[PDB]
RNA sequence: AUGCCUGAAUAGGGUGAAGCCAGAGGAAACUCUGGUGGAGGCUCGCGAAUUUGGGUAUAGUAGCAAAUAUUCAAAUGAGAACUUUGAAGACUGAAGUGGGGAAAGGUUCCACGUCAACAGCAGUUGGACGUGGGUUAGUCGAUCCUAAGAGAUGGUUUCAAAGGCCUGACAGGCCACCAUCGAAAGGGAAUCCGGUUAAGAUUCCGGAACCUGGAUAUGGAUUCUUCACGGUAACGUAACUGAAUGUGGAGACGUCGGCGCGAGCCCUGGGAGGAGUUAUCUUUUCUUCUUAACAGCUUAUCACCCCGGAAUUGGUUUAUCCGGAGAUGGGGUCUUAUGGCUGGAAGAGGCCAGCACCUUUGCUGGCUCCGGUGCGCUUGUGACGGCCCGUGAAAAUCCACAGGAAGGAAUAGUUUUCAUGCCAGGUCGUACUGUCUCCAAGGUGAACAGCCUCUAGUUGAUAGAAGAUAAGGGAAGUCGGUCCGUAACUUCGGGAUAAGGAUUGGCUCUAAGGGUCGGGUAG
RNA sequence: AUUCCCACUGUCCCUAUCUACUAUCUAGCGAGGCUGUCUGAUCAGGCAUUGCGUAAGCAGUAGAGUAGCCGUUACGAUCUGCUGAGA
RNA sequence: GAACGCGCGAUACUCUUUGAACGCACAUUGCGCCCCUUGGUAUUCCAGGGGGCAAGCGU
């Protein structure tokens, strides 16, 4: 039943600026400013959350290991593994298809 | 503020050139059993952090206390 | 005092975890479970007790339709 | 219990909502009687596609 | 009149559209019935109108200055209806007469002394007068970035010689594109609790902690000498080099609805204290029983992976959506939002009781515990569903990925996104009040409402005296008149097996139904 | 919008009474009952712009019903008496 | 000419902040760069001081 207000100098309802409410060990209730919540960070093909990925906000990235921001296969930390598996295939069915038609051609112009 | 189950990782800190002081606090409480005891904790601060060691056996207390270097101050409770 | 939605809530959650139970016990199999949901998704059951009740009554049905025919055809 | 939107909305946004409600009504009711005052659809409507027009012109 | 950029707001009651589920009629189409669902030019309190801040375009007469209620005793003072204290009466009633902010004001904040003027009576009072005191930041803002737009350079990148970098025992090579201003409500690295003054607090004091930048040292790894491994996989790790060049993520983005979860408040049981009432009754009414940033361990819906191959179609939401483009089922991986335990931390804060004094007069001893609840209010969040629409502002800032340049060993090879250790953080605002804005108890109402009270504020406003009803007629007037008596029902789980006061024993076939041991007379 | 029917009414015959507010002077300046709610409950009171004739207490074996046994604890509206009482 | 201070400008009864006003901005005591020098452990860091910044396919 006690009534508390913000702390800093915003006094508008802004998303910047939100106030939870907690009971500090003085036996009073007081506010407190909450953060921005960090986002998942997405994959570059197909815009789902990265697995294995830490959820940080953009300058925490830099004071932690690269373990917790990337995933030993080709293009951890950038790309899911299913992207990553269709990239595969679809670069070596280009360059067998490439092949085939480079064949195709050598006999079509082995005429003259 | 940090905890530390470690015995010899507080004696290695009570050790270093830059120690200032102990404190030794002591707490009656009750466990699960319901039959009350008597906990201490044991707490030095390193360069950046207040280690703190909980030790619910009065013998280790004991031991522990005994294995204190004698130029150390220590502040009861 | 309580609006139809939340009571409407209650019943059919009430309803499906009771569905739930009796197929996870061997009570009710894939098939009569399937009926079951339909019928109680579509206000078909108004408490546990009218539920239970179909049940035994259908067992009983499904148990007699069979000499049903000859049992009228012989009177 | 009110919410606090509800009494906020209450205190602050309800006599000018009044008011151009009141206003709209007014001028439907006044206009409802009047010609000259149709959708587009409905002209397009009224209006006919080309065929219907060379139709009614012969 | 029409705009544009960045914010706040777009609430509530009622009704009940598509779609879906279960039924009945019909050969379909369809039509009724019940539920569900939660939509709108729906309702309720050529024209007009269409919330809001900041920025930015095209005669000692009239009278008393109007905000209700004051009374008693004491103190000060020359002087008291107005100052102060106590008592009584009354008011605001969380949508305040309560606590803060932006802008604006500029000392109005606090103390001491005073009533010449002012506060339309008075005044010993003061937002007055005179003299002093008071505003403390690495973490809160500005400072940084860009938005609409503004505006230099030669109208906003244009027939401009508009600039930086690299290689090499001056020549060669690479790249394109324009300054700057514009937000104390947009984006943004990091601080909490307790205490403290006459007036200062996320700024001071005590304790505790984070952020950024920098130079460096030690341990460990870099396993034969040269940039590490594991798992089928999702992926895991104490590390585990990476130039030019080319990309990706966060920043970074419409609105609404129900459902699930967390926290604060509200409600509530037991117990340990303190207070009130008690002619009678009342195990009774009020109040204390709190845990900050930060840190370690652990904890997930969703999503994804592996096995497997599904119609007698199953799974499944409050909302009928999903499955050979791989369901049900079985087993795993991940984000740590958010709970739990612990350190911070009981030493703090709170509630009590007792002992010291013409004095800073503080000392001592206890208790600070264990639970329940939700169509409740406030707020955050997850998966969905609906509708509008440029795939829904930009930039500073951080991170990652492809690529393979270059470098690395014999009295300290190379790297140091692993661990520990050292140093520093300037300028301006901060007192006080306050067209836009923040917080928000309970009970009755049993229909938003109104009424009453808790916490907290008031007693301000010159003072004293001295609409309703109605006999008979009835428009003759005027231009016009929720609570007492019934019955059936009715909530969550667990249970299987025909019942649940009795004498319990209860069908056929079909995997298992705790282990073990034991069979005569004669030669 | 107008006209007729019934019912009602201080519109009128025909005015009368009460409350609040106002106006005046003075000191100074100066152009018994009921509804809702609250005192923990009775009793007794406050508020809601009058809000809209048998007291308090005790007793009865009479008393709707709540609560003990298969003649019987207790609570108990209402009713009766003290009581043309009480004020 | 203006602002702030003690006729004058921190040397105040030499010349602060500005102003045609000149490093860039500006309704801010905001933001830079270059050269010398000094101090605090100091080759790196931090700070103070002084002084500054409105070629050609032509002959
Ligand atoms: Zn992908």
């Amino acid at each position: 039943a006690q009534r508390v207000t913000f702390r800093r100098r915003n006094p508008y309802n802004t998303r910047s600026n939100k106030i939870k409410v907690v009971k500090t060990p003085g036996g009073i209730l007081r506010a407190q400013h909450v953060k921005k919540l960090a986002t998942r960070p997405k994959c570059g093909d197909c815009g789902s959350a990265l697995q294995g990925i830490s959820t940080l906000r953009p300058r925490q990235y830099a004071t932690v290991s690269k373990t917790h921001k990337t995933v030993s296969r080709a293009y951890g930390g950038s790309r899911c593994a299913n992207c990553v598996k269709e990239r595969i295939i679809r670069a070596f069915l280009i360059e067998e298809q490439k092949i085939v038609k480079k064949v195709v051609k050598e006999q079509t112009e082995a005429a003259k | 503020a940090r905890e530390i189950t470690d015995i010899k990782q507080f004696l290695e800190l009570t050790r270093r050139a830059d120690v200032k002081t102990a404190t030794v606090k002591i707490n009656k409480k009750l466990n699960k059993a319901g039959k009350p005891f008597r906990q201490t904790k044991f707490k030095v601060r390193g360069s950046s952090s207040l280690y703190t060691l909980v030790i619910n056996d009065a013998g280790k207390a004991k031991k522990l206390i005994q294995s204190l270097p004698p130029t150390l101050k220590v502040n009861r409770l | 005092r309580l609006p139809s939605q939340v009571v409407w809530i209650r019943r059919l959650r009430v309803l499906r975890r009771l569905l739930a139970k009796y197929r996870d016990a061997g009570k009710i199999d894939k098939h009569l479970y399937h009926v079951l949901y339909k019928e109680s998704k579509g206000n078909a059951f108004k408490h546990k007790r009218a539920l239970v009740e179909h049940i035994i009554q259908a067992k009983a049905d499904a148990q007699r339709e069979k000499a049903l025919n000859e049992e009228a055809e012989a009177r | 219990k009110v919410s606090k939107s509800t009494k906020k909305f209450q205190s602050k946004h309800l006599k000018h909502t009044l008011d151009q409600r009141r206003k709209e009504k007014i001028q439907k009711k006044r206009i409802q009687g009047r010609r000259g005052n149709k959708t587009d659809q409905e002209k397009a409507d009224a209006a006919g596609t080309r065929e219907q027009q060379q139709l009614k012109k012969s």
